[PDB]
């Protein structure tokens, strides 16, 4: 039997790793095929032939019929190689032309040899030959009629490559196989789908099963993991998340007995934080005493990268406020039914940076900031209340605040002549903003944003840049884009309504329409990109420490624990300052030694009064002028801290030095 | 105020429409007709197939006083097949107990009646409806419309033969027992064979399964046609619903007639191959397979239509799918480059190197050679499948800039390619156009007489594109004198007479495709040049064929042109000798591309045919004769105003559809006057070998399949919108009770749109799909096309519309609910509000007959229209002013049409609330239907329903009403005590169908509403004399019937079919 | 299945790897050919889940209990 | 980007192979829509013209 | 001094007016009241007729 | 601005848009109309 899943299965990786636990499937008896070479080739010939008739033909491959491929040298080199080792000629060869190979004093003079030469053609010596123009689906019949498939191009889809000749011319069947491409030959073979094709990161596979779903849908044996479990019995690799979907559906609770409102869909919750929260298939209440969220809703919510229904399919948003229209306060979950892996780790992240986010005004950052500050697992903090730059806190330091300096914007416009009144007349009874008058409103705001705050922000962004890595909180992406900060540059939303949060909040120095107002003139301000899910760095922050408590949490801390810094050299009259901390099993970090920290300079500033604290430390200020660090150069198998702040570990004057960096561990 | 702006906010930020406008067209509809998604059309469901499951309402009271625990089979945790419980109703949940492939994404899930259900009533057009409680009245129709949709689309599965096994308890008499899929299964037997249960006690339910047949168990007939495999076919007696088996035996005989086995599968693939790909079928008994592919020809047609509506002027959707079609004819066609024949016979041209002007090296410059002339080529040939929607008209630039001159060497060489280039379009002014090219660079020099003074003879050439721009003096030769114009006279008689015929090749096979192309018969495929078969597979130069004569021909009239007295002596005698050589040696070319344009393109064009996914669409080839030349074909989709027949509403309501596509002359002159094939070549072996990949696909297959939907989704449209609207097509109306409002034109819209998303969910499609009629009115639709003559002689093509599968079940489904209404959950009548105290437990859903009243009781005063309340006076009591112009008290019996209420509730709620709680009046309003809910009360205790039915009064709204609940008592198996209990909400008919038992598990019910266990439900055990077979579908739904369970096997076609490379 | 192993077989028992007499890939196109598979019971069933257990679970639906 | 679509499928452009990237254009379903060389090439410029130029 | 400098848009682009993202680019629907739809549309023929053009 | 308020009838401009599904006649006519400006005054 033949089974494909949506992965990429090799033989040694993926039997340790399994996927068949990671799909849900409880698992000698399997035997797991190779693919990493076939989507390589599939890469590869996409370049020349079109992706519909490369999968048309690849799916009409079968895999338990094993074959090879085996390229020969151009014409001249097999004439030659033929010519220098010539016990190896094949027979069909003529008899003329390969009684003359036999001989020596060969050369170009020779007369007869020529025409026999170029009389020569291969047709006859290699009888199945893929030449440069045959179509993708002969060749796949081929390999499927024969052992050996010979050809004479290198860009070709199927079992293996080997070279006939030398390198210098050129120029396991189990009861149950798995794999990770579907084959329509036989006409039992099987292809398991409890995910959907929506979520499937590969983006090749995704092609592939959704070409093969348009065009074969009505002659695929669909199965699922429960009956692929039941059809069976009878280095930690780390930023590897599974992933489920949660389906529950809103209910209105009445006094007298149950009312089912809406359905809904959860897209990606990780496995280990319902794990830890312990959620069980039933109802529940998400609602505090005071009349907020449970903080655990609000985390899943904010872990999650979708949040839809059933009946229709549009994007839902969850309602903060309370009020009648589309109030949701109980909760009942019915289900999980798709499940995967996904790559935590971000492709913008690439080497080190500070990391900048930018969020809307009605967003739930207090919130957040209060339960990431409240979160450890082995002895590190995650994300303090610090390493943190408030979105308000770029303006707050000036005589008029940008929101006082934005207030005073009623004088110059015809008609108002105080908040109140410009509030309302910018505002219909609706709510919703008129577009003319909001417009005309922007011409005047946009000045101040350009004039009055960027050259404040760009100095406070470098000045936080300096003294320290930290993460950014920001209202826009051209308040980011238009301070030239140095970091990476992240866009997040969530899935609740931030204008309903704001006109519940009050006392944020003015009005609440005023408020209103000003997120959807921050709104507007910003450029247009499609902002990704707060989920996304949620995840990456959290998820990846959980795997690193459940393997070395047992293990000894010293062994394991392990960090890197500037090292300022001890004849520098009147040092470590950490740069980053890895926690990681012992090989690791003892992989992690011998690797070159150099060729990474910093000038470092540490001049101060002791910061209050712990230990006595005095604080640092290190500017990087060469590249930054690689993430890959550190590990894929060793978490990591994003942020940190820089002190020097210890008095007197201060003084630029040009320090490197150091791995020091116990 | 601030509460009430909040609220204003959410409704308008909630009430977004679920509307995608088509923003990304060109790209979508290209990539839809280059591709269409195929539905997923088989699927297999491996459970017991049913609809309705009995929920408990009320738990059993096994401990009691009475009656000792020791007598009840609960006690002994004995499994039964109904649920013990003193209220047992029946529900709908679709596709519950099911293990299936493939999820239809649809279901019709009813909670309890305990527990509200009006989110499943509040979903389609109550967009307004401010409260989470309560719909709209005025959509309960479209509402039910759509939910019977969604039962009949999700309820759409083929049942699977899974595995039986001999019973070894004395329980049966050896029957056979079927087994199903799952995690936790033996709590199936006892629900799906309900007579395997033993029976010791005197309960309900052991009187009912005694008094049952013994004999029908399980299997009961096979179809074994061999050994060691599967049954085809098996028939089981097992727990089902009548209307679910109905429903899917309809699509199973729908499926049946698509099916075709391997035989024709060959026979097919070998007459479109013409012989040059042969294929073998097994010649064996068979395990019976099923793959349906077949389809009529109206479908094929209708969808072709819809393919046609989408290309509509564009000029943008086409062309992708011309380059596709010239891709395939290049990666098969033998013609290929020869890049050296046109230098080759230059090169040896006699010239003198002291004249300035040379004729070689000048038309060496003027048609340089770059490939890109093969694929323009190709893109040109291919386009002759397609002059319908495409007419390839050459390019501007090719023609000469200004006016050409033919003293001008680089502009008679320009003529020379344009003359060459043109027959090869598809322009049906192509001959006027070739003839004024060179009408154009000689006025002065020579002059013609022309039809008026705005299209005289120095206007562009290009600029003839009109059937009747065509001047007299080339339609009648006569005019063009022999003296005055003794060059022009020549070229209108060559273009006359030797001016290539249509033809046509044959293509295609009808028995297992359908007919595609219409305006012209099937199995047939037009061509603009002839077509004579060669008789040998060893090719050879020849030129005897119409290309080159043409070439030739225009080779001697440049030789007579440039011979003429009035125009050698201008030029010298070496450049005259010079260029009298270069013509006799360009009209021996060896060029071999008009020959294989003679005798191969075609056949290898009729190949290529079947297998596309634009299937050709042609209209007739005429050549000179501008009285047939064909303009404004046209398409449409709807009707306008009255008239109810296509062929009166046809002429008048069309949209005109085809566009010009350009095409330079450079290329197709190179790619013409240059070609050969390889060296030594066999046609037979050579196109066998080229062609044997082509046919493994199956596309054309899926895109059969889709066809079969596609046409399916528009009479399902029609049929749904035929029932809230007002139509031209026959339908059968049930649910004319069911209250509905007036539809306006975008009411049709949105319920169309609910239907094609509905549809596509069920069915799996990512594309457009019956999207393109949505764009017009959808209240009036029919599919028609047609295209007139220059004459105005019309020809139209109506396509029959064959029935769908979907909408009879659809109708089905509502005659059913017209019944059995009360199980998907609705009320029929109207209710009754007034005071009723008594110590009777009689239901509000059955009522005594005493308390209701009608228009025809005497004494009732019957409101409506109009109503005015005045107040009273010093003690006076006050009056509400009758209908008829009375003025009655707030006492009495009186009846109110629901939209009074509506309108005035918060009014008459002030004016009549205190009155109805204290004094004597009982109002009945006319509701027509409405959902209900349950309230069950002990009867042993005063319960009072004024807070009920004030909190159902109170939100009365011009929108939404809330459900009408209502109390029932428990019914009670001993003997009980009375207390007093009031209610003031009675239905008007006997609307208590959904109870199925109370107090099942014991052995009477002594107080409250009581029923047995319906024996009309289960008629095939309960009747000796009933066959088996035997239904009433209309009335009941007998939640027990036979089933038949399948086996076929679903095979790819190549599997089946290998080819024998 | 069992024509590719006969093929290999008979290959195995030849010197040469590839094979000159071969039960598989052959001309003739018998597609309808069925063999003696262990899918199906003597019944006609599908043998997803055996015969025993099924047997189990039929019996173990309807079993009486100890009165409480 | 939607310049090129329809007229060149396939067909790598100068070094810059052809690839598979996904969108959700319509409402909610996502699609693989293989690109062309040229638009692998587009889809590179457009990631580095959106985060902007590091100057040394 | 140079490269600190960013333009100043007083009106932008609506943010309504675009589409889900294709990888990293979002189509603009030519439904849109902003000035860049005739830029968009230039550009769209420019480059369809550059991807035609052969050479 | 009354009728505007009160007329129930509301002005959308995506009919032309959708029906003709975009120099050449089919988009000229849009060109001119410029039906995506909201002003009806």
């Amino acid at each position: 039997a033949y089974i494909a899943v949506p992965a990429v299965v090799d033989s040694r990786s993926s039997e340790a790793i399994g996927l068949l636990e990671s799909f849900g499937v409880d698992a000698n008896d399997v035997s797991y095929q190779d693919h990493d070479y076939v989507v390589d080739q599939l890469q590869y010939m996409l370049d020349g032939y079109e992706a519909g008739d490369v999968i048309d033909a690849l799916v009409y491959r079968n895999w338990l019929h094993h074959s090879v491929y085996c390229l020969l040298p151009p014409k001249s080199q097999l004439l030659e190689y033929w010519k220098s080792n010539p016990s190896v000629i094949p027979d069909n060869v003529d008899r003329r032309l390969r009684k003359r190979l036999m001989l020596k004093k060969d050369l170009r003079k020779d007369d007869e040899y020529n025409q026999l030469a170029r009389a020569f053609k291969i047709s006859d010596v290699y009888a199945p030959l893929i030449s440069s123009t045959t179509s993708p689906m002969t060749m796949i019949q081929n390999l499927n009629q024969g052992e050996i498939v010979y050809t004479t191009t290198d860009r070709v889809i199927g079992a293996r490559v080997l070279l006939y000749a030398p390198r210098k011319y050129y120029a396991p069947h189990s009861r149950f196989n798995v794999g990770t491409f579907p084959s329509i030959a036989t006409p039992k073979c099987s292809v398991m789908s409890g995910v959907d094709i929506e979520s499937i990161p590969n983006e090749f596979i995704k092609l592939f099963y959704q070409r093969v779903k348009s065009i074969h849908a009505n002659i695929l044996n669909d199965i699922s993991p429960q009956i692929v479990s039941d059809m069976i019995n009878r280095h930690v690799d780390v930023y590897r998340v599974d992933v489920v979907n949660v389906l529950f559906e809103v209910v209105d609770v009445a006094d007298g007995l149950r009312s089912v409102s809406r359905k809904l869909i959860m897209h990606t919750v990780p496995v280990c934080i319902l794990e830890l929260l312990g959620i069980e298939i039933a109802d529940y209440c998400i609602r505090q005493e005071d009349g907020m969220f449970t903080d655990w809703f609000l985390l899943l919510t904010m872990l999650s990268d979708g949040l839809t229904d059933r009946r229709t399919h549009c994007q839902y948003l969850i309602n903060p406020s309370s009020m009648p229209p589309d109030v949701i306060l109980n909760i009942s979950i019915t289900g999980f039914i798709n499940r995967h892996t996904i790559d935590v780790m971000p492709d913008v992240y690439d080497f080190i940076k500070p990391i900048g986010a930018v969020l809307p005004k009605g967003s739930f950052k207090s919130t957040i900031m209060r339960v990431l500050d409240s979160i450890s697992v082995l002895g590190v903090k995650i994300m303090p209340r610090a390493h943190v730059v408030d979105s308000d806190e770029v303006g707050e330091q000036m005589e008029p605040t940008f929101e006082h300096a934005v207030m005073e914007i009623y004088k110059g416009i015809a008609g108002v002549d105080s908040l109140d009144d410009l509030t309302k007349w910018v505002l219909n009874s609706d709510l919703v903003p008129h577009d003319d008058r909001l417009g005309q409103l922007f011409q005047a705001f946009l000045p101040l944003a350009k004039d009055l705050l960027a050259p404040m922000a760009r100095q406070f962004y470098d000045n936080s840049m300096s003294e320290g890595r930290l993460l950014t909180f920001a209202h826009a992406d051209s308040e980011l884009l238009n301070a030239n900060y140095f970091g990476h540059l992240l866009r997040l939303k969530i899935p609740y309504i931030t204008e309903v949060n704001l006109m519940i909040r009050k006392n944020r120095e003015g009005g609440e329409l005023f408020q209103l107002v000003l997120s959807y003139l921050y709104k507007m301000y910003a450029t247009s990109a499609q902002p990704k899910w707060f989920g996304s760095l949620l995840r990456l922050l959290i998820c990846p420490w959980l795997h690193m408590e459940k393997l070395i949490g047992e293990a000894d801390p010293a062994s394991t624990s392990a960090e890197i810094g500037w090292h300022v050299p001890r004849e520098q009259l009147m040092g470590f300052i950490p740069y980053v901390s890895i926690r990681a099993p012992r090989l690791v970090i003892e992989e992690l030694m011998e690797k070159n920290w150099g060729q990474y300079h910093a000038q470092v500033i540490v001049t101060d009064q002791l910061v209050v604290g712990e230990p006595r430390r005095v604080s640092a200020k290190a500017v990087i002028k060469g590249n930054h660090l690689p993430v890959k150069l550190i590990s894929r198998f060793a978490c990591f801290t994003l942020t940190s702040k820089y002190e020097m570990r210890l008095t007197g004057r201060g003084a630029a030095y040009n320090a490197r960096l150091a791995f020091r561990s116990d | 105020e601030i509460q009430r702006h909040i609220t204003e906010f959410i409704s308008s930020w909630q009430n977004h429409p679920i509307v995608q406008v088509s923003a990304d067209v060109e790209n979508r509809k290209t990539a839809q007709l280059l591709h269409a998604d195929t539905p997923r059309l088989v699927t297999w469901d491996a459970g017991l197939c049913t609809s309705f499951k009995i929920v408990p309402i009320v738990p059993a009271q096994v401990p009691q006083d009475v009656l000792a625990y020791t007598f009840f089979t609960s006690s002994y945790a004995i499994q039964s097949p109904f649920p013990e419980a003193a209220v047992s109703r029946i529900v709908v949940h679709t596709r519950w107990a099911s293990n299936v492939d493939f999820d239809r994404d649809s279901s019709v899930i009813m909670a309890p009646p305990t527990e509200n259900n009006i989110h499943l009533f509040k979903q389609l057009l109550n967009t307004e409806t401010l409260s989470v409680r309560g719909a709209n009245p005025l959509m309960f129709r479209a509402n039910v419309l759509h939910m019977l949709l969604e039962f009949v689309l999700d309820n759409l599965y083929l049942n699977r033969h899974t595995g039986f096994s001999q019973d070894h308890t004395p329980f049966t008499e050896g029957a056979n027992l079927r087994s199903l899929p799952g995690p936790d299964a033996e709590k199936w037997y006892s629900i799906m064979y309900p007579t395997r249960m033993g029976t010791p006690n005197v309960s309900k339910i052991c009187n009912f399964v005694a008094s049952c047949v013994r004999n029908r168990v399980g299997r009961f007939d096979r179809a074994q046609m061999m050994n060691g495999a599967m049954s085809e076919w098996v028939d089981v007696f097992e727990t089902s619903d009548a209307l679910t088996v109905s429903i899917r035996g309809r699509w199973m005989a729908r499926l049946a007639r698509m099916n075709i086995n391997p035989t024709e599968i060959e026979w097919a693939l070998t007459e479109c191959a013409q012989g040059y790909v042969t294929v073998t079928s097994p010649y064996a008994p068979s395990v019976n397979r099923l793959m349906p592919y077949r389809i009529s020809n109206a479908e094929r047609q209708i969808s072709q239509i819809i393919r046609v509506m989408n290309i509509g002027n564009n000029a943008t959707v086409i062309q992708p799918v011309l380059q596709d079609i010239s891709v395939l004819l290049q990666r098969i066609s033998p013609l290929q480059i020869d890049p050296t024949i046109i230098s080759n016979t230059m090169s040896t041209v006699s010239e003198s190197t002291t004249q300035t002007l040379s004729p070689a090296s000048s038309i060496l410059g003027k048609l340089r050679p770059s490939n890109s002339d093969f694929s323009s080529f190709r893109v040109a040939l291919a386009g002759w499948l397609y002059n319908g929607v495409v007419t390839t008209v050459i390019d501007d630039s090719s023609y000469p800039k200004d006016g050409g001159s033919v003293t001008s060497l680089e502009n008679l060489w320009d003529f020379f390619i344009l003359a060459l280039a043109l027959p090869l379009t598809t322009d049906p002014c192509a001959p006027v156009k070739a003839f004024m090219t060179l009408a154009n660079m000689m006025v002065g020099f020579e002059t013609i007489p022309m039809d008026n003074q705005i299209y005289t003879q120095s206007r562009r050439a290009s600029a003839f594109s009109t059937p009747h721009t065509w001047p007299r003096c080339f339609m009648n030769i006569q005019l063009i004198s022999p003296i005055d114009a003794p060059i022009l006279r020549q070229w209108a008689e060559i273009i006359h007479r030797y001016w290539p015929n249509p033809s046509q090749i044959r293509y295609g096979t009808p028995n297992v495709f359908g007919s595609a192309n219409l305006f012209t018969p099937p199995e047939v495929l037009l061509l603009p040049i002839d077509h004579q078969p060669a008789n040998v597979t060893t090719p050879t130069l020849d030129f005897t064929n119409e290309l080159t004569n043409w070439r030739a021909r225009v080779c001697e009239l440049m030789k007579n042109l440039v011979d003429n007295q009035r125009y050698q002596p201008g030029w010298t005698q070496s450049l005259v000798s010079s260029m009298r050589g270069t013509l006799g040696k360009l009209k021996l070319i060896k060029s071999m591309t008009p020959m294989y344009l003679q005798q191969l393109a075609p056949v290898e064009l009729a190949v290529i045919a079947p297998m596309l996914p634009f299937p050709p669409f042609q209209v007739p080839y005429v050549r000179l004769d501008r009285d047939r030349v064909p303009t404004m074909v046209g398409v449409t989709r709807q009707s306008r105003d009255t008239i109810t027949q296509p062929a009166l509403s046809l002429s008048t309501t069309n949209t005109t559809v085809g566009v010009p596509l350009a095409l330079d002359a450079r290329a197709i002159t190179v790619a013409l006057l240059s070609g050969k094939y390889p060296p030594d070549l066999v046609t037979n072996v050579w196109y066998a070998d080229a062609i044997y990949p082509m046919y493994a696909d199956t596309e054309v297959f899926s895109n059969l399949q889709r066809d079969v939907i596609t046409c399916e989704a528009v009479q399902t449209l029609v049929t749904l919108v035929a029932q809230i609207s007002e139509t031209q097509y026959p339908v059968d109306r049930y649910l004319d009770w069911i209250p509905s409002l007036r539809a306006s034109a975008a009411t049709a819209a949105t319920f169309a749109e609910w239907v094609n998303t509905s549809m596509k969910t069920a069915f799996d499609l990512s594309d457009m799909l019956l999207e393109p009629l949505l764009s017009g009115d959808p209240r009036m639709t029919q599919l028609a096309i047609q295209y007139q003559q220059y004459n105005g002689r019309t020809f139209n093509v109506i396509p029959e519309m064959p029935g769908s599968v979907i909408a009879d079940c659809v109708q089905l489904t509502a005659e059913v609910f017209n019944h059995e209404y009360n199980l998907f959950g609705i009320a029929r009548g109207d209710i009754i509000i007034g005071r009723v105290q008594s110590t009777h437990l009689w239901s509000p859903l059955a009522p005594p007959p005493d308390l209701v009243f009608d228009r025809d009781t005497p004494g009732v005063h019957i409101f409506g229209r109009d109503c005015r309340i005045s107040f009273g006076m010093n003690g006076a009591a006050p009056m509400i002013r009758d209908e008829t112009g009375m003025m009655v008290p707030f006492e009495g019996n009186w009846i109110f049409p629901l939209a009074l209420w509506q309108m005035n509730t918060r009014y008459f709620n002030q004016q009549f609330d205190a009155w109805i709680k204290t004094g004597e009046l009982r109002i009945r309003i006319e509701m027509g239907a409405y959902p209900y809910m349950l309230h069950y009360y002990d009867p042993r205790q005063y319960a009072n329903a004024w807070n009920l039915t004030s909190a159902w009064l109170e939100e009365i709204t011009p929108t939404s009403i809330p459900s009408v609940p209502f109390m029932v008592p428990i019914s009670s198996d001993h003997d009980i005590s009375s207390a007093p209990a009031v209610q003031y909400i009675i239905s008007t008919e006997y609307n208590d169908r959904s109870l199925f038992c109370t107090n099942s598990s014991s052995p009477q019910t002594i107080a409250g509403p009581d029923k047995h266990i319906p024996v009309e439900r289960y008629n095939i055990l309960t009747n000796p004399d009933a066959p088996p077979t035997q239904i009433q579908l209309p009335e009941v739904v007998d939640l027990y019937n036979v089933v038949t369970r399948y086996a076929y096997e679903t095979p790819p076609i190549t599997a089946v079919v290998m080819g024998v490379p | 299945d069992e024509a590719d192993d006969a093929t290999k077989k008979q290959a195995k028992d030849t010197e040469k790897a590839k094979a000159q007499v071969t039960y598989s890939d052959t001309g003739i196109n018998n597609a309808n050919e069925l063999s003696r598979s262990g899918n199906v019971d003597n019944e006609g069933g599908s043998n997803q889940k055996p015969m025993s257990t099924r047997i189990a679970e039929a019996t173990s639906a309807i079993v009486s209990k100890h009165p409480a | 980007h939607e310049g090129v679509a329809s007229s060149s499928i396939g067909k790598p452009f100068m070094g810059v192979p052809a690839s598979i990237v996904n969108d959700e254009s319509v409402v909610g379903v996502r699609a693989a829509r293989p690109i062309s060389g040229m638009q692998n090439m587009i889809q590179h410029l457009s990631k580095l013209y959106k985060r902007g130029f590091s100057y040394r | 001094q140079e490269y600190t400098q960013s333009p100043e848009i007083k009106v932008p682009i609506p943010q309504k007016d675009w589409t889900g993202p294709i990888g990293e680019i979002r189509i603009l629907k030519d439904t849109t009241s902003s000035i860049a739809r005739y830029l968009y549309r230039t550009w769209y023929l420019a480059a369809a007729r550059m991807a035609a053009q052969p050479r």
